[PDB]
């Protein structure tokens, strides 16, 4: 079939078929572009005329030019020799390494596994860092999701979580990345080609990239994500193996269904997004899942605007979420590292029937007595310290020092921080906290936990500051 | 490009065409040409065939528009009424072809000074009285005019008559009468 | 005709609704026949939407438009440097004409994943604070964040002033071409600016695109993009540019009418659905060439203005999201008499500890780390770390355009970070490192050579260093 | 062009031309009127329809009244003859003393001037007010925000202002009324009657006004600002001056603008100002600037709503104003006259680089040592007693007897320029005055009179 | 069913946020008129036609009965929302959850203070 350019409204262009009006989700092709340029059809407005989402520039098209359907959604090429490079949206590589000599492709858009195929299996994958192993301990083939505003971590936390589980890893592990900085991109394809994951001369590549960052219009950020997820259901299905999905960041996906929306002709919901926000995020995340066919462990960034922690795109997504982890800001200029919030981070597996009863009564012992500090904070922001009950101060003490021990330097951070990063064993970190609950170190100073790996190095610091 | 408006105004898109072909007659002299073809082929577009074809939301606009020309080029149409048939077809606005036809046939009533006025009275009346009061409000018109008579029938109005004659409108009715009774009696 | 030329139906809010243009391309430039010039933006089945770039009054309904064919370009070159031009490239300095002859899309991509390659050459901004515990590389964008009145635009000012240093010397691998954008401010203001940019001798090799407060909205939203395309050139040839976006709040507020105007959603704060990519777009093309691709650079500082100190906001965070780092001015530092009021707590490089020299950065880490204690403590030895502070802020802050070389830099926080300056008064801090410098400007000149060819600090120049502090200490007040 | 209006609504008016359509901005008369009714275009509909908003009341507008194009924007009446007279936001003129016969008439929507005809160098105004030159100074071409409102003599600034900057620098002033209230306009009116500010009965008025009142509709509120501003730009270019503009209120024209948004059915910004109310204020406040042939110097009263300075309307004044003069009423009540706050008042040329090193050293040092008295004075030593002594005779000092209230207690009026004002600031912190009793510091002119009236 | 033959049933939404969020998407797509937070004018009519089929019938027609047990989510405590204070007039009393509570060791963080249950002691065994 072949159609022709009948609107141009920035992303977003109406075209008008004669004959042979394409379905939904198909994508088409513009004839006359120096490259390829494919649309999206998202709606069919009459008299054969569909509105479509263009995947790329729109500059330079003009009222009446040719179209061709393909007849098929965007179908990328899938399979193991997609390892090791880095396509775009529509599946071209964009390596500079050659085409992707994959045997099939598989389309985009796809239905979610269905019920009975879901899997409810929760063991525990140790991550290594302390406060996320202590208060929402992450599981295999759950999904993650790292909240935080701008600038609090969430990349440095990403890249973590890449250096102490991708590295280790025995399935493969690809990696989204939906509108965000393209050095972070650049840097990431550096650093996994040094460390041997991603290994261009052979074929014993580990990781396949995806990559439609913040300089791309709002289609290719719309659709980056489902490509990512494309290739992972492969891995995860046609091979049942044990797949990695990290996607960063994935609020992009929302605001940029929001940005193309109000050409789209909806009226606009609550905030500005979108009316369809809650199910588009749907029929994404639910593709994210471990299967009884597989298993899909997946970290997504979440991006939180204007710190606003009840905006419809977070407050959506959290009940898409096994664990969550929420970095504040609050924390982040106290100085501690990483940023989490230690009484807004939440798992499905902190439950004493599966991270046994000790590790549980430390974590609600911990969360209690930060808690309980918070509530003294304004008493003694204004009433000064000296005005507390001995044990109150006693509790304000051992906050303090359970604040500064959450924290941890990280192995990524060292180049703009220099200290060197630590990988403190869960037992380690259990011991720990119930070490500073018990009081046995109300000795040394607070300024001792602040940046070290276990306890051992806490008391070892203590001793160094004399 | 300079518009002449007609001395009647009609809005929507009914009143836009309707100007839009009164400027476009009225630049080559043929109003009454356009008018008695605009009424012909408002009835060629009535009768079920093609009444019914027009409005069909799936035919393909370029199909209909040429079936449409194939239909009114045999009964040898001026260029202006194609044309403006032509610019509704393409614009789709062709189930409102009648209506502006309707349209404009009233400019026509107001080019060629057919003032209408109604005198609404109690029962019917005869035509020697009727034939007097087209006289009569016949005075008050101005230099080269006509007049169209609609009169009606009320019992309601309990007899007197009104008098609605474009705008100006008199109420010599015994109905207003008696309420101007009840109201300053009252008061 | 009606392919190659258009009627005005109705022109309003900042927008012509244009009739005709068949053949007219989105995104592409015409011409009104007022003289002035817009943007395709809308291609409607019937009409076409134009962004007027300038006064709506200059426009009536019914003006024939013609079309240029050419999707909406600045003219680009070395011929620009020394020229203040308006987002359209059109010399209002009065200077006569913009001799260039090659224009770039003002609405490129930026370059994609391979193209690039990690920051590490230094851009030296001549300020202590910044290139000490904010260092800043070529290819990286960083934010001067802070309220109004507090030292932003003198920052920028400063580092373009301070690239004078390398562009009168020899090896064209570390001259450094800079672009000022100007969006929204007084006219004036730019006036003067040019002016003190005259006196200092930086305008030889620095464009100004001026969208002051008076021009319409569409030049406030396109001049960005013109100053971004003009540092383009220079990156794509092997060069390095600095561009400054002075500044991207104003930008936003004029995006943000551009869009009520055309009735489009507004979401926070009234603000259109994608006023994150229009910053993002932007921000994204300043980057760092690999040498396959000529090893030029592009650096962008872009500017932004909190209320109230308040950096939670909506742009603020959003451009925090785009950069590779910040530089908080706060406002109680800048009325307590800090200046440049840089809140080196908040302050941040991601990608600058690898574009450091090695002496800057065998001084800086040690001065981070005792401005880190003396941070965080605010006994005996805690009155040490106090006192070492104390000495160390008040060390920090610096004149106004008078941005120090790298190795005088390197010097005088060796002086300060080496305990010599422990006992002195702070209060007079400043005056001693203003006499020592001037002191190592006359004595100690191949000392300085030195610093600056190794790029290190040597044993033997450590030595000299320490021998040549203890001289002018001892013989000080 | 002859058109007629088509629609009406409220104070938007719908008219529609047969042919030659005016650009936007133009003035249209509305003929067949007692009294004169312009209408602003504002939109081209289509259709050769415009859409106007309104001067003046719409009340007995009938649809296809004619209407007739003036070809050029609201002109109003220049020149020296507006000197001392009252004229509307159409300069007719509302004092009731005759026409305003001026030989030349001027558009109120001008152009900011071009980069190449601004000043490269800011500089000072001399506005003979100790307090104002030392603490604060003004920058010549430059924006002052003055706040503070009733019962701390802010009208006595104004006119002793004007008096000043019409002696010193020969240049006259224009009041721009946006929003008044009609009772403080004629209040205003008569104090400048009083003062000699203006003069009725010769040819030597220093002042000329422009009253946009409370109750007119929006249009008018918007451009009455425009208005003035075209005045004080005639007195700039054509006479080579430095004039004052003084807009009372700015916050009522940022109303009036967000209004008219709101009539021709625009989708409000954030709060609820107009989408276009930094380009507004832009437009407006980029006139008022120093050229090649004089200069403006604006003095605008600043409302700041619910006293939340980061609203959107102080938000974006703040970003034009060069400089700030502080009224507070506590300093009024310590019988300081002009009452302004000697730490809150800022600028943005207290700058040595500007004012020059000298003068920047005495303004620091006055501010310091008053900052040290307030902190000493929330105590309440060896030498604490001296820096109170000084800071006492500093306050006593910052006062002056302005000649615009002669007429009242007597007194005469002191012009102190900038040198002598400087010169006595530093001998008081240098401690040459600190056997003088504080006494002789209050209302006092240069420090030559702070002794003779300390010999007494 | 079980309420009209004698049974007695027990039904939990959870939740009806995201039931009022389907509605409203449906809604704003099909063009009608947007209320508060963009919710369509009729969502109370949404929630008490389908709340309100919780009765316990009398003898004369089984005396089965059915419960409801409705669940909101509200953003960070607002119950002053458009929903929570539609669901909040329309029920027979609510069980406050805190995460301040819930972080002080009280779990389940029922708030006592604002919970309520407009049935009361009626609804109680004689020893509790
Ligand atoms: N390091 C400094 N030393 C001395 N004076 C300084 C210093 N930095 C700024 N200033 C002065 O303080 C004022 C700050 O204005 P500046 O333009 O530099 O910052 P800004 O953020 O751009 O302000 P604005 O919001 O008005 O644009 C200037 O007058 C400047 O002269
Ligand atoms: N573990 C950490 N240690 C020290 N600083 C950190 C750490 N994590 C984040 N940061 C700070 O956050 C900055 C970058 O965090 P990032 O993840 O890139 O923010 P974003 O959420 O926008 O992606 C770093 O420059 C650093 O200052
Ligand atoms: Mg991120
Ligand atoms: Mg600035």
């Amino acid at each position: 079939a072949t159609g022709r350019i009948v609107a141009v409204i920035g992303a977003v262009v109406d075209v008008q078929f004669d004959e042979g009006l394409p379905p939904i989700l198909n994508a088409l092709e513009v004839q006359g572009r120096e490259t390829r340029l494919v649309l999206e059809v998202a709606q069919h407005l009459g008299e054969s005329t569909v509105r479509t989402i263009a995947m790329d520039g729109t500059e330079g098209l003009v009222r009446g030019q040719k179209v061709l359907d393909s007849g098929a959604p965007i179908k990328i090429p899938v399979g193991p020799e997609t390892l090791g490079r880095i396509m775009n949206v529509i599946g071209e590589p964009i390596d500079e390494r050659g085409p992707i000599k994959t045997k099939q492709f598989a389309p985009i858009h796809a239905e979610a596994p269905e019920f009975m195929e879901m899997s409810v299996e929760q063991e525990i994958l140790v991550t290594g860092i302390k406060v996320v192993d202590l208060l929402a301990p992450y599981a295999k083939g759950g999904k993650i999701g790292l909240f935080g505003g701008a600038g609090v971590g969430k990349t440095v936390l990403i890249m973590e979580l890449i250096n102490n589980v991708a590295k280790a890893h025995g399935g493969y592990s690809v990696f989204a990345g939906v509108g965000e900085r393209t050095r972070e991109g650049n840097d990431l394809y550096h650093e996994m080609i040094e460390s041997g994951v991603i290994n261009l001369k052979d074929a014993t590549s580990k990781v396949a990239l995806v990559y439609g960052q913040m300089n791309e219009p709002p289609g290719a950020r719309a659709r980056v994500a489902l490509t990512g997820l494309t290739v992972a259901e492969y891995f995860r299905d046609q091979e049942g193996q044990d797949v990695l999905l990290f996607i960063d960041n994935i609020f992009r996906f929302t605001q940029a269904g929001s940005e193309v929306s109000a050409l789209l002709g909806r009226i606009p919901s609550a905030v500005g997004y979108q009316p369809t926000l809650a199910t588009d995020m749907g029929t994404m995340q639910e593709r994210i899942t471990t299967t009884k066919k597989g298993s899909i462990t997946s970290v997504q960034a979440i991006y939180v605007p204007a710190d606003d922690l009840t905006d419809p795109a977070p407050a959506t997504t959290f009940a898409h979420l096994d664990a969550t982890t929420v970095l504040s800001r609050a924390i982040a200029e106290l100085g501690i590292y990483p940023a989490v919030d230690p009484l807004d981070s939440t798992s499905r597996i902190m439950d004493p029937n599966i991270v046994g009863s000790e590790h549980y009564d430390v974590a609600r012992g911990v969360q209690k007595i930060l808690q309980d500090y918070k509530s003294l904070q304004d008493i003694i922001a204004i009433l000064g310290m000296d005005e507390l009950s001995e044990e109150d101060k006693l509790t304000v003490s051992r906050a303090r020092k359970i604040q500064r021990f959450l924290s941890q330097p990280f192995q990524v951070a060292e180049v703009f921080t220099g200290h060197m990063g630590k990988l403190v064993p869960l037992k380690e970190t259990i011991k720990g906290f119930q070490q500073i609950l018990a009081g046995e170190y109300d000795h040394l100073p607070e300024q001792a936990f602040y940046m070290v790996g276990p306890i051992e190095e806490a008391v070892a610091k203590a001793d160094k500051l004399a | 490009a300079k518009l002449v408006r007609p001395p009647v105004q009609v809005y929507g898109i009914e009143g836009r065409y309707a100007t839009a072909l009164y400027s476009a007659a009225s630049k080559q002299n043929k109003l009454e040409q356009v008018e008695k073809e605009l009424l012909r082929v408002a009835q060629i577009l009535k009768e079920p065939k093609v009444a019914a074809s027009v409005l069909n939301p799936y035919v393909k606009r370029s199909i209909k528009v040429k079936s449409l020309n194939d239909i009114t080029a045999k009964e040898r149409f001026s260029p202006l009424t194609t044309n403006l048939i032509n610019l509704l077809a393409e614009n789709g606005r062709l189930s409102n072809t009648q209506g502006v036809v309707s349209a404009f046939s009233t400019m026509m009533s107001v080019h060629r000074g057919e003032v209408p006025c109604t005198v609404t009275s109690a029962s019917p009346l005869e035509e020697a009285t009727l034939s007097e009061l087209k006289t009569v409000l016949k005075s008050f018109l101005s230099q080269g005019q006509v007049l169209k008579l609609e009169a009606k029938t009320d019992p309601s109005i309990l007899g007197g008559m009104i008098v609605r004659i474009g705008e100006k409108y008199v109420d010599m009715s015994v109905k207003t009468k008696i309420q101007k009774l009840g109201r300053a009696m009252r008061e | 005709d009606l392919e190659e030329t258009g009627r005005v139906l109705s022109i309003g809010d900042g927008i012509a609704r244009v009739h005709g243009l068949r053949n007219v391309q989105a995104e592409e430039m015409v011409e009104f026949s007022s003289g002035l010039k817009g943007m395709s933006l809308n291609l409607e089945p019937d009409n076409v939407g134009v962004v007027v770039f300038g006064n709506d009054k200059l426009i009536k309904e019914g003006d024939i438009v013609k079309r240029t064919g050419a999707i909406v370009d600045v003219p680009v070159g070395e011929e620009l440097l020394g020229r203040v031009v308006d987002a359209l490239g059109n010399a209002i300095d009065g200077k006569g004409p913009i001799g260039s002859k090659t224009r770039r899309r003002v609405g490129l991509k930026a370059p994609g994943i391979i193209p690039r390659i990690s920051v590490r050459e230094p851009m030296q901004t001549g300020i202590k604070a910044v290139d000490s515990l904010v260092p800043i590389g070529r290819g990286q964008r960083e934010l001067i964040i802070g309220d109004r009145q507090t030292g932003k635009t003198s920052i920028a000012i400063d580092t373009i002033i301070n690239q004078k240093r390398f562009n009168d010397g020899s090896d064209e691998k570390k001259k450094l071409y800079c672009i000022y954008v100007a969006i929204g401010q007084k006219r004036s203001t730019v006036a003067q600016l040019v002016k003190r940019l005259t006196d200092a001798d930086a305008m030889k090799y620095t464009i100004v695109v001026s969208a002051t407060a008076s021009d319409a909205a569409p030049l406030q939203y396109l001049a960005p993009y013109s100053g971004c395309s003009m540092g383009e050139y220079f990156r794509d040839n092997g060069k390095h540019a600095l561009i400054i976006y002075d500044d991207l709040s104003k930008q936003a507020v004029a995006y943000r009418q551009m869009s009520l105007l055309l009735r489009r959603p507004p979401g926070r704060e009234a603000y259109p659905g994608d006023v994150f990519y229009l910053h993002s777009r932007l921000l994204e093309r300043a980057a760092k060439m690999n040498d396959a691709f000529g090893g030029g650079s592009l650096t962008a500082l872009p500017v932004i203005e909190t209320q109230a100190g308040d950096v939670s906001a909506y742009i603020p965070t959003n451009v925090i999201s785009i950069t590779d780092g910040q530089i908080f001015l706060e406002t109680e530092l800048f009325y307590k008499g800090i200046r440049p009021a840089i809140n080196v707590g908040l302050s941040v490089s991601r990608v600058g500890s690898a574009a450091q020299t090695r002496a800057m950065k065998q001084v800086a880490g040690t001065m981070k780390l005792e401005l880190a204690q003396y941070r965080e403590v605010a006994d005996a030895a805690t009155q040490q770390l106090l006192s070492r502070g104390v000495r160390l802020t008040e060390l920090l802050k610096q004149g106004q355009y008078s941005p120090m070389a790298i190795e005088e830099q390197v010097a005088v926080i060796y002086a300060g970070v080496r305990g010599y300056l422990d006992k002195l008064e702070p209060s007079k801090i400043t005056k001693f490192e203003n006499a020592f410098l001037s002191h190592v400007v006359s004595q100690h000149q191949a000392l300085l050579g030195t610093i600056r060819a190794d790029g290190k600090i040597s044993e033997q120049s450590d030595a000299k260093l320490k021998e040549i502090v203890t001289n002018f200490l001892a013989g000080f007040e």
